[PDB]
């Protein structure tokens, strides 16, 4: 069933898993027309496919055609996720493929489990976790990527970095999502907060920056405050 | 004109015939019903005084041979038989008639209830779903279970209805996936009409019965089987118009018999809502959509 605070270790265990995020899948700007009527434009988007253990990161890169021609695009997104989910399994050796699915959005399990109908096995999941992989496109080298990208295309990171040579992947896991619903919430701050310091560089082969120990304790605190403030300014309490 | 006689009546009962229900007294002179119909099928159901816990029943047609009712005291139960002996039985059945000890199939010169209700049953097809071929006549009682609740558990005593399931790859084309999911056309008329049912008489057959079965019995599975079968049609946007016109019918038939105490748990609100007001066939059920908002409106 649903994935929630009472089995999160589950995400840690030796079973491989993989979350599914689709909210940057279709994403448009919306704009007036010459008449005065409004339209919208899509922009290049990307499925957001992670494996929470190893930190490896799937990015389907959504290019603008897709979309040309088609009708009720907010619909034809879902299916068109669960489609390059399901060719990405069937793309992997048979030891390789998860045995679990987690949707971010409850949208994706008809779709889904439509798709993945020739793989009973494979469990397609729900989860009452709120987490924040929309922010995925806050994180400036996966933006690029997507925007500059001219045709469908897959890129593979690894979105903890380094990290695991020094924390367990639950650590890793809180770490990011820490990150994230820092970027979602106040996304100019949090950016300042990570590159504050000239001194500290993003390595060519990693998506943060290359923090101490100790500065990750301090940078992780920065981030904390960022969004219990923002909790604040927003309730204001 | 054909009758189902009675041995005797020695415990209390109410014994439904179709729509019709009347009580019998434990040991009251009772020896059968007369004036059936010929043409139909008919079902013949009981309900024990002492425990109303399973209604039980059977249907026959008496154009397959002569049937009778006797009361089993070992099993418990109102049991239908076949009499082979045609000159026996005719002598039976003429002294129960001249001593008035049966009652008689109401005879309304204006109803078509029954057969609005049973257009497309034939008795050839409920022996294929219940299947016991040393009898003519089928048994149906509440709990029994359908092929598709036991995959999700005795077979010989099961409901043999045609399997339906949207998340499924009969019902999914490889490369289709988003189309055969939102639009069920190539399940409907492909898979189920042109592969399994051969026409549209004999899914309207099927859904019909399994209707019948869960009004007369509370038969669980025979209700889902009845809602999987609407839905299907009514999730498909390329139907033929003589098939919505007549499921109109049909439906507009059962919600009109429908006891008016049981809609709570005979009808599903999500594929009522679904079908009248968000499918594809939203608008093609007239008689259907007018019943239901003046019957039931809360449902909806
Ligand atoms: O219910 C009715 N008759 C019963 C049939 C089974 C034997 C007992 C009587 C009729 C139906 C409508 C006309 N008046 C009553």
């Amino acid at each position: 069933g649903a994935m929630n605070s009472s089995n999160y270790a589950e995400l840690f265990n030796n079973d491989i898993k993989l979350f599914v995020d689709d909210t940057n899948v279709y994403r448009v700007t919306v704009h007036k027309t010459f008449e005065g009527n409004v339209a919208t434009k899509a922009i290049n988007g990307c499925i957001f496919t992670l494996n929470p253990k190893t930190g490896h990161l799937f990015l389907k890169i959504i290019h603008t055609s897709v979309w040309a021609g088609q009708k009720r695009l907010s619909q034809l997104a879902k299916w068109k996720t669960a489609e390059e989910v399901s060719a990405l399994v069937r793309s992997l050796p048979k030891e390789e493929q998860p045995k679990q699915i987690i949707v971010t959005r409850k949208a994706m399990l008809d779709p889904l489990e439509v798709h993945m109908l020739d793989f009973p096995n494979i469990a397609i999941r729900p989860t009452e976790l709120r987490l924040p992989f929309s922010a995925a496109m806050s994180i400036d080298k996966l933006s690029d990527v997507v925007m500059k990208a001219t045709e469908p295309q897959m890129v593979l990171f690894n979105i903890y970095d380094d990290w695991l040579d020094r924390i367990s992947s639950y650590t890793a896991f809180s770490r990011l999502t820490l990150l994230l619903r820092a970027l979602k919430t106040n996304e100019e701050s949090a950016k300042m907060i990570l590159l504050s310091d000239p001194t500290i560089t993003i390595k060519s082969y990693h998506l943060w920056p290359s923090f101490t120990d100790e500065q990750w304790i301090t940078i992780e605190s920065q981030m904390r405050d960022l969004i219990l403030t923002e909790y604040g300014r927003k309730y204001n309490v | 004109m054909n009758t189902v006689p009675f041995t005797s009546a020695p415990i209390e009962v109410t014994i439904g015939i179709d729509q019709y229900s009347f009580n019998v007294k434990e040991n009251q002179p009772f020896h059968g019903i007369k004036d059936i119909p010929i043409g139909h099928v008919h079902v013949i159901h009981f309900q024990h005084a002492d425990n109303s816990s399973m209604r039980y029943g059977y249907w026959f047609d008496c154009r397959m041979g002569n049937f009778y009712i006797q009361y089993d005291p070992k099993d418990g139960l109102y049991k239908m038989m076949e009499e082979r002996d045609g000159a026996k039985f005719e002598n039976i059945v003429h002294n129960f008639k001249e001593r008035q000890m049966m009652v008689s199939y109401p005879k309304i010169d204006e109803d078509d209830t029954w057969y609005n209700l049973t257009e497309f049953v034939q008795m050839d097809k409920i022996r294929k779903i219940v299947r016991k071929d040393e009898n003519q006549f089928s048994y149906v009682d509440s709990s029994m279970t359908t092929v598709q609740e036991n995959e999700l558990s005795d077979p010989a005593h099961s409901l043999n209805y045609t399997v339906i399931n949207f998340k499924s790859r009969e019902a999914i084309r490889p490369g289709h996936e988003m189309e055969d999911f939102l639009d069920k056309s190539y399940y409907l008329n492909t898979v189920m009409l042109q592969g399994i049912f051969k026409n549209s008489s004999n899914y309207f057959g099927e859904l019909q019965f399994a209707f019948l079965n869960a009004m007369f019995f509370g038969n669980y599975g025979s209700s889902l089987q009845w809602h999987a079968m609407i839905e299907l049609i009514c999730s498909s946007a390329t139907v033929p118009k003589h098939m919505l016109d007549k499921l109109d019918e049909i439906l507009y038939y059962q919600i009109k018999t429908l006891p008016e105490q049981y809609s709570d748990i005979l009808l599903n609100e999500r594929v009522w809502n679904i079908c009248l007001y968000s499918s594809f066939q939203k608008n093609s059920l007239h008689n259907t959509e007018k019943i239901m908002e003046n019957k039931y409106p809360e449902l909806l």
